[PDB]
């Protein structure tokens, strides 16, 4: 009943607008979106019919054609990385789900500064750890290697991104060798 | 005051036994009705049939009504309906000519509670072929009318409509001859 | 006669000059007594007694609900009455008028619909004010309507006049 | 195609 | 508005059957049976009726979903002879009006049916102390947990500080990873950071602790094997300052 977006990418602090396509609408359908982040059920954000709604987690905009609907969030949030579902039904039976816009929020890293670390278990000397963190956000990542996570130390307002890769028997120079590891990266 | 009026929506649920009704009324008549156990929606105007109605919005919607009952029989201390009595007439559709058929329409108003009988009779013997009757119909006084029908070519030697309500010491006979 | 309770809910749409003048009113009815509301007029839950207060207050405190309640004004009563322009509305049948004597005449008016007639009776060209007794309007219940407009009494002629017709029918009876 | 209007639930029974 | 799902987590063996509640605070009028398996939309299971039977979508019969509604505010799921395909969170939603725009979701039923219960395994949790490079050069310590060798994905990682639960500087991989991929009975992975000042970490007596929250096995389940019973347990590791 619904088409769009399959997924999108932003930075932090960018206004993200979703556009929803929802021709063959009925004249009496009301527009309603959800945000479901991971592992928790959907949740309802806001909801709109043939009027532009704003509240305050976001914005809806509906064109009179009401051919189409566009779903804005202002200054985004790491938070706000999450699936957002178009509904659009007349009654509560009527509501579909669909697969979702997949939004990721990266972080804007003002003082950017590559490296790749080696930490080593507290139990045992044996086995090693290979850290790669403090890299920008558009950089993307026997041998195991996890995905980038951005924490925050919000009693600075510093934030960094990073990866792990261990490996059970290895360097750490050339654990991040598949991924492209900018030239400016340290390492001891 | 209005040019047209119509209820999008009549719901009825009594606790005579969960009894449930849902119609569309507009300017007084019977649009359509659900048909709560076989859940199929039945249009009483041939024009109508074209559109469609989800038999299970009248199911769940019932369903809120009787939430709604239950409710108000704790808070009002089980205040109980008050039968009134009814007001029953009977006539025929069209001018009654002995050889051309009509149809008997007994109209039988003021029902509350909607519980009611309504069995045609001819010579003290029942009839139960060519009857038909209507859904409870909404009036401005939150009470109920009912029509029931019969059809026949009317003759000299050829009817009773027996009404049977709370509202009534015995039950009620209306006569009709030609 | 065992106890019986009774709730109702009309969801009922009001319609003035077409669409120019539309008035919702949800009502839900206790046994024979309306609790609470929505009207149109308003935009809000009222109760009519006690016993709807409590509702009332907390479906004016959910306002998601009274959202498209609102909304309800067009979703319902509008929407719905665009449907009856093409069906309901259009609706026209023309009524069978016949004379019969039961002293008395009887000029009887059976199928039509709409509602709306005037039925006259003259005697010789000049109308009959008084000494005419008519039954109200009669209901047929399938969308049908009727009405017995009765006189007691050279030429006399049943004046009916009807949407439905172009021109009033002027059956007679003499004799 | 007719869009109905339903009964909001009472509170608490 | 509010609604609580009784098996937020369970591991049933093939053949069995599980039954979920949902039980709203409020009454309303809709509530509804949603399905979400590992990577998948959200299915519509059926519809629950009050005093009727549910209406089911496509595909979903009263054999295998069983539903019951005694009241407004509470339904029943059960999933009779349970294979490894109903592996799956089971929501229940809730509409106040069946004119409302707002469904109401519950926090879910994590559901996981294995073919066989000896493949279940408590995780290995392994702090790793802050490298000196990383000390020298950014003058921040980032401390990185390790849990391995666990089968099902139920894994619950936070922090401790000196006893107390710290958020600011956490970081922890939304999905498991799993250590032997191409295999169906592969062991998962998961990784967690945690990143402080440096004069921080080089005082010996703060404590810093990883500790794994981990679902296992239930007291329905038979284990007869040498091997310690996987029951839910809370493995840990810690480290201390330098
Ligand atoms: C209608 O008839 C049934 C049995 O024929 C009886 O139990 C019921 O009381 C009657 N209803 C009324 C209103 O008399
Ligand atoms: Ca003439
Ligand atoms: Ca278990």
């Amino acid at each position: 009943k619904t088409t769009q977006p399959i997924s999108m990418d932003s930075y932090e602090g960018q206004e993200v607008n979703i556009t929803c396509s929802h021709n063959n609408i009925a004249t009496n359908d009301y527009i309603t979106w959800y945000q479901q982040f991971p592992s928790q059920g959907p949740r309802f954000i806001i909801q709109g019919y043939k009027t532009k709604v704003t509240n305050e987690v976001a914005s809806l905009f509906i064109p009179a054609d009401r051919k189409s609907s566009t779903l804005s969030l202002p200054r985004v949030s790491l938070s706000d990385t999450a699936v957002y579902y178009c509904l659009v039904g007349g009654l509560a039976r009527d509501m579909r789900f669909g697969a979702g816009t997949r939004l990721t929020v990266k972080p804007n890293i003002q003082n950017p500064d590559p490296a790749v670390y080696q930490l080593r278990d507290s139990k045992s000397s044996d086995k090693s750890v290979c850290l790669f963190t403090d890299f920008d956000s558009q950089t993307n990542v026997d041998v195991y290697i996890t995905d980038k996570c951005v924490l925050d130390m919000r009693s600075m307002d510093f934030k960094s991104n990073s990866a792990v890769a261990w490996s059970n028997k290895f360097a750490c120079a050339n654990a991040f060798n598949n991924s492209i590891i900018p030239e400016d990266t340290f390492f001891p | 005051v209005a040019d047209h009026v119509a209820s999008y929506g009549v719901n009825l649920y009594q606790s005579y036994g969960p009894s449930g009704q849902y119609t569309h009324e507009f300017d007084g008549d019977e649009q359509f009705y659900v048909d709560l156990g076989r859940k199929e929606t039945v249009w009483c105007l041939p024009v109508l049939r074209q559109f469609r109605f989800d038999p299970q919005f009248a199911l769940t919607n019932i369903a809120v009504l009787k939430h709604n009952l239950n409710s108000l029989i704790k808070r009002s201390n089980s205040t109980a309906a008050t039968n009134e009595v009814p007001e029953v007439t009977v006539f025929s559709k069209s001018p009654v000519t002995l050889g051309q058929p009509n149809i008997l329409i007994c109209l039988v108003d003021n029902i509350f509670p909607p519980v009611v009988n309504i069995t045609w009779l001819s010579n003290g013997h029942s009839v139960t072929e060519g009857v038909s009757e209507t859904s409870f119909l909404s009036k401005s006084d939150h009470s109920f009318f009912k029509i029931s029908y019969l059809t026949l070519l009317p003759s000299a030697e050829e009817y009773d409509c027996k009404v049977e309500h709370w509202g009534l010491d015995k039950p009620l006979l209306k006569h009709w001859e030609p | 006669s065992p106890e019986d309770f009774v709730y109702q809910f009309k969801g009922m749409c009001y319609f003035t000059n077409g669409t120019e003048r539309v008035r919702l009113v949800s009502r839900s009815i206790y046994n024979r007594e309306e609790i609470v509301r929505f009207d149109s007029d308003v935009g809000e839950f009222r109760a009519v007694t006690l016993l709807g207060l409590p509702a009332a207050e907390y479906w004016n405190s959910q306002k998601d609900i009274l959202e498209r309640k609102r909304a309800a004004v067009d979703r319902v009563c509008r929407h719905n009455y665009q449907l009856e322009l093409r069906t309901t509305l259009q609706r026209r049948v023309e009524p069978t008028v016949t004379i019969s004597p039961s002293n008395l005449l009887v000029c009887s008016v059976t199928d039509f619909y709409p509602a709306q007639i005037k039925v006259r009776w003259f005697r010789n060209d000049q109308e009959e004010t008084a000494g005419v007794v008519s039954t109200p309007l009669i209901r047929n219940g399938d969308w049908t309507f009727q009405i017995l407009v009765m006189l007691e009494m050279d030429v006399y002629t049943c004046h009916v006049e009807h949407p439905s017709l172009q021109s009033p029918i002027t059956v007679e009876w003499r004799a | 195609q007719p869009f109905p209007q339903p009964e909001q639930p009472f509170p608490g029974s | 508005a509010v609604i609580s799902q009784k098996p937020s987590r369970d591991i049933c063996q093939r053949g069995t059957s599980l039954t979920i509640q949902c039980q709203v605070d409020s009454q309303v009028t809709m509530m509804f049976w949603y399905r979400q398996q590992p990577g998948q939309s959200l299915t519509l299971i059926a519809t629950a009726n009050q005093g009727s039977e549910a209406t089911y979508e496509s595909g979903f019969v009263i054999d295998k979903f069983p539903i019951s509604r005694p009241n407004l505010t509470f339904s029943t799921l059960t999933v009779s002879n349970m294979s490894p395909e109903d592996s799956s969170i089971y929501l229940c939603s809730v509409a106040l009006g069946s004119d409302t725009g707002e469904l109401f979701f519950g926090e879910g039923s994590r559901l996981t049916v294995l073919e066989d219960l000896k493949n279940v395994f408590p995780p290995e949790v392994a702090v790793f102390e802050p490298s000196e490079a990383e000390i020298s050069h950014t003058q921040k310590a980032t401390l990185v947990c390790l849990a391995t060798g666990f089968f099902p994905d139920h894994v619950e990682l936070s922090w401790w500080v000196n006893g107390k639960e710290v958020h600011s500087g956490v970081c922890t991989d939304p999905q498991p990873l799993k250590e032997q991929p191409a295999l169906n009975d592969s062991r998962y992975a998961l990784s967690s950071r945690l990143r402080v000042s440096a004069t921080f970490w080089q005082n010996p007596r703060n404590h810093f602790r990883c500790q794994v929250q981990f679902y296992g096995l239930s007291e329905n389940d038979e284990w007869t094997q040498d091997r310690a019973k996987p029951v839910t347990q809370i493995v840990s590791a810690e480290a201390w300052g330098r």
